[PDB]
């Protein structure tokens, strides 16, 4: 909904293709205003050159309309290939964005829009394409004491998933995204090493599931 | 370049002439004010990926990374790093042709590096996705080394190794700078480049291109109107063709540098403000993590990857 | 307008500090424009630098806000043309605010416009965003408990009109 | 100037930003012709006089 209301509410919003439209108006527009230019010529009308001037002169004139208006076409034409360029390239980030953020999950950082990427979708729109792009945004966050590692036994466990934090008496184990504090036992953790190799190792306790069943 | 100033300068008949010719001048001034403009938007692309300015703290105890050579000198009197001042010291209105200021200057790009190094460097890859979440140093490396298929425990057991192991690589690439002038040669190509399509259009005031003289006051001081208008209409097509020449030049050397600068920018979002997973995007080996860098008119990165070194034969199953 | 012995141009003489030989008349620059000259009576060299020039740039709001609007002489001095001399050139009808903010209207180097409460035309050197710093130690990390879903809208070109 | 920007941009609404509108120049002004100094004057002391 607050996409519906950004779109229409400014109406700057789609700016990237009303230049497009505006600059091939203008390309051409001035092509246009090109054939009133005299480029040196007696007239910038042609029927009026042929009535009023004999061949061997009204020739001339006319090389002189033709060097300019040719001339004109051709930084028409040069310009129309520069930009075409610029829109292929366009198109190709398109069709890589289609590819990539609407029939895939992408893993490029900002390719698919600010945040992390979930998923996208096409829109059409006048001479391109309109990507929404659904990011996950981690927006309030805490300050967790952490640690790299911690010593039970003299062995070092690191997490297998997530990391340690603190809230000042306990340690948990929780995914790095999202916090979610779980219990740290052998099946968050791995063992590599011994407590004397680690710097920031901390002491903790690590719970191993099975020792109450086996009690129990 | 002011198109009525560079063909007809300062000549009022040559001015009238020119006006024969329609939109070609107020055209060519269009295409080089959307260049001029191109660049700020490539400047602010690849550097303003940022929103505040992030700054590390006067602790600089990472775990032993030394940044102190990509980070802000505070002493010097520009704020750069040594490595910036390296590259900046290592790079090297007359006639119509004018120079714009960039609308960012060196200080501010300098800033907005440093805003990338000190985010990077303090709250790793959440920068970037959303709020800075401040991480250690060798956490954030522990994540890194992860991202590549290598298990935590290789960095903490081996923290010191590789901390010495990166200070060394910064060092190296101090001297690989500072020792060979090559380096940089793809900035200063484009320097040498735009300074030759200039030279070369300021030299293309001197063609006769079949006029008398290439002096428009000596045509003027010399000919009658009904011959020095002919005279004149010679070095206009001439000086009109030599523009059209140059600004062609210009729009196509413009998009090979919007293609680098938005290959800066996808290297900046994809390398410095997160861990690409593309082989070879961000330099060769596993990709760890990456550090902008000011240039003049371009971006560095220094690219510190992980590269198998040592192996051995086992049989497998 | 200066004639110089038949050398002929526009430009401001000034003293220089070129040592000519005794017989070379006039200094050229890089790129064969006339840099310097021997003025022929007094055998001094002056420098040639052209006449100044530049654009002339308008800033304003928009008509919708207001009419009052500042003009921009491009890399000039404000001696030639409530004045502010910037890098970007001398600015006219805008007021000199050193307190930085987001920029509005960018003018260049470094220097931005934008019309604020007077309710006038300000200039001044663009904040690049608010500052901030990470509090970054040791064993301290932030780690997110909510999260928000946003869109974002990405809007490119696809294809020109197809002329012939 | 916002007359002039009007005309430049075609349009009796302009929209917030910079716009660049005309080209200024200092105009030269006086026209200096000054030259060498004035010797070997021509024998027309002898044939006169
Ligand atoms: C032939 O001889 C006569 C006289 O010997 C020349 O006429 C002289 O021309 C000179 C030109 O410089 C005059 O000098 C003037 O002197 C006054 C003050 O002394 C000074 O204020 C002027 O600016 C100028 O220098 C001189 O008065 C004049 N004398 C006479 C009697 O006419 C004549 O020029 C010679 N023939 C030719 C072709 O030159
Ligand atoms: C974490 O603590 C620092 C100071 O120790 C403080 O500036 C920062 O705001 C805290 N984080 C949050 C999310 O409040
Ligand atoms: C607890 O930490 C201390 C360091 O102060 C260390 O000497 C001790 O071995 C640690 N405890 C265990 C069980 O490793
Ligand atoms: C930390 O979490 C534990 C849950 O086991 C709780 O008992 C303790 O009160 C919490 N402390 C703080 C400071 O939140
Ligand atoms: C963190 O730094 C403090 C000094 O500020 C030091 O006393 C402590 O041992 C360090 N801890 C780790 C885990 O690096
Ligand atoms: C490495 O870091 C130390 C601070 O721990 C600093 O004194 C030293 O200068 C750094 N190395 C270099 C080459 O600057
Ligand atoms: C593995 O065996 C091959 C034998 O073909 C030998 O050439 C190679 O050097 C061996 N690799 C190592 C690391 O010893
Ligand atoms: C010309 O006359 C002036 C006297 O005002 C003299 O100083 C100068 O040296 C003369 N010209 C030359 C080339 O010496
Ligand atoms: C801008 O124009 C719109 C209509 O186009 C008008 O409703 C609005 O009030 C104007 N802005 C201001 C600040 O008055
Ligand atoms: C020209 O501007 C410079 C600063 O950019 C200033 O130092 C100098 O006095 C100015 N000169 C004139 C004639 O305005
Ligand atoms: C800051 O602005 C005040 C005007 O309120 C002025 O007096 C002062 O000189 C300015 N500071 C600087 C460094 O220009
Ligand atoms: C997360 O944010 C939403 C709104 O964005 C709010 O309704 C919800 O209560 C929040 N959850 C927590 C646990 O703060």
């Amino acid at each position: 909904g607050k996409i519906q209301d950004s779109l229409s509410s400014t109406p700057s919003a789609l700016g990237k293709l009303q230049d497009v439209v505006n600059q091939n108006a203008q390309a051409l527009n001035t092509l246009v205003k090109q054939l009133s230019s005299n480029f040196g010529a007696i007239s910038s009308v042609l029927n009026d050159i042929l009535s009023r001037l004999d061949p061997p002169e009204a020739e001339v004139q006319i090389d002189r309309l033709i060097t300019g208006r040719l001339q004109s076409l051709q930084t028409y034409v040069t310009q129309q290939l520069i930009r075409a360029a610029e829109i292929r390239a366009s198109a190709n980030l398109a069709a890589t964005k289609m590819s990539e953020c609407v029939l895939g999950q992408s893993k490029r950082v900002d390719f698919c829009g600010k945040g992390y990427h979930l998923m996208s979708f096409p829109q059409s729109a006048p001479h391109g394409v309109v990507f929404l792009h659904v990011t996950y945004v981690p927006a309030q966050e805490k300050n967790f004491t952490t640690a790299p590692a911690i010593c039970h036994d003299g062995k070092a466990h690191f997490p297998r998933e997530g990391v340690f934090v603190s809230n000042g008496t306990h340690w948990f184990v929780t995914q790095r995204n999202f916090y979610e504090p779980q219990i740290i036992t052998t099946d968050n953790t791995f063992v590599s090493g011994n407590c004397d190799v680690v710097i920031g190792i901390v002491n903790n306790t690590v719970y191993d599931p099975l020792q109450p069943e086996l009690d129990s | 370049v002011d198109c009525t100033m560079y063909i007809c300068g300062d000549s009022t008949e040559c001015s009238n002439l020119l006006l024969q010719y329609g939109s070609f001048c107020t055209q060519l001034n269009r295409a080089l004010t959307g260049i001029a403009v191109e660049q700020d938007k490539n400047t602010q692309e690849v550097f303003a990926q940022v929103k505040q300015i992030y700054k590390t703290p006067p602790i600089k105890d990472f775990g032993g990374f030394n940044f102190s050579q990509i980070l802000p000198d505070p002493s010097k009197p520009s704020k750069r790093s040594p490595i910036e001042d390296l590259l900046f010291n290592k790079v090297t209105k007359f006639n119509g042709l004018t120079v714009l200021p960039p609308l960012l200057t060196d200080e501010m790009i300098a800033q907005y590096t440093s805003a990338l190094l000190a985010g990077t460097i303090t709250s790793g890859w959440t920068f970037g996705a959303g709020p800075a979440l401040q991480i250690p140093f060798p956490m954030q490396m522990a994540y890194r080394f992860n991202g590549i298929g290598v298990t935590q425990n290789v960095l903490y057991e081996n923290q010191k190794l590789i901390a010495n192991q990166f200070n060394s690589a910064i060092g190296k690439i101090q001297d690989s700078l500072s020792s060979t002038p090559s380096a940089l040669g793809k900035l200063q190509d484009v320097v040498n480049q735009n300074a030759q399509a200039l030279n070369t259009l300021v030299k293309q005031l001197s063609s006769n291109f079949g006029a008398i003289s290439s002096v428009l006051n000596d045509i003027l001081s010399r000919l009658d109107p009904p011959e020095a208008e002919v005279q004149i209409d010679r070095l206009i097509t001439g000086r009109l063709q030599s523009l059209q020449t140059y600004v062609t030049q210009q729009l196509i050397r413009a998009a090979e540098i919007r293609a680098s600068a938005n290959l800066a920018a996808t290297k900046m979002s994809e390398c410095v403000l997160g861990q690409s997973k593309r082989v070879d995007f961000c330099g060769k080996g596993y990709h760890l993590m990456s550090f902008p860098q000011s240039a003049p008119h371009g971006v560095v990165f220094l690219h510190v990857t992980y590269v198998p070194a040592q192996e051995k034969n086992f049989t497998t199953a | 307008n200066f004639n110089f012995n038949g050398l002929t141009g526009t430009g401001v003489l000034t003293e220089s500090n070129k040592k000519f030989l005794p017989f070379q008349q006039f200094g050229r620059d890089i790129a064969d424009t006339t840099d310097a000259v021997r003025d022929p009576q007094t055998l001094e060299i002056l420098d040639i630098t052209p006449c100044s020039f530049g654009g002339v740039s308008v800033i304003t709001p928009g008509t919708n806000t207001s009419n009052q609007v500042a003009v921009l002489y491009q890399d000039v001095n404000c001696t030639e043309v409530n004045v502010f001399q910037t890098r970007a050139g001398c600015l006219i009808g805008a007021e000199h605010v050193n307190n930085s903010y987001e920029c509005d209207i960018p003018i260049g180097a470094g220097i931005c416009a934008s019309y604020q409460t007077s309710q006038s035309i300000i200039a001044y050197t663009m904040s690049l965003g608010a500052e901030n710093s990470v509090a970054y130690s040791n064993n301290s990390i932030a780690i997110p408990t909510n999260f928000t879903i946003s869109v974002t809208t990405e809007i490119l070109p696809v294809s020109m009109t197809k002329t012939s | 100037p916002l007359s002039e920007t009007k005309c430049t941009l075609k349009s009796f609404t302009v929209e917030k930003g910079i716009y660049q509108t005309s080209n200024f120049r200092v105009q030269p002004t006086e026209s200096i012709v000054r030259f060498p100094n004035i010797t070997n004057l021509c024998p027309f002391g002898e044939v006169f006089n």
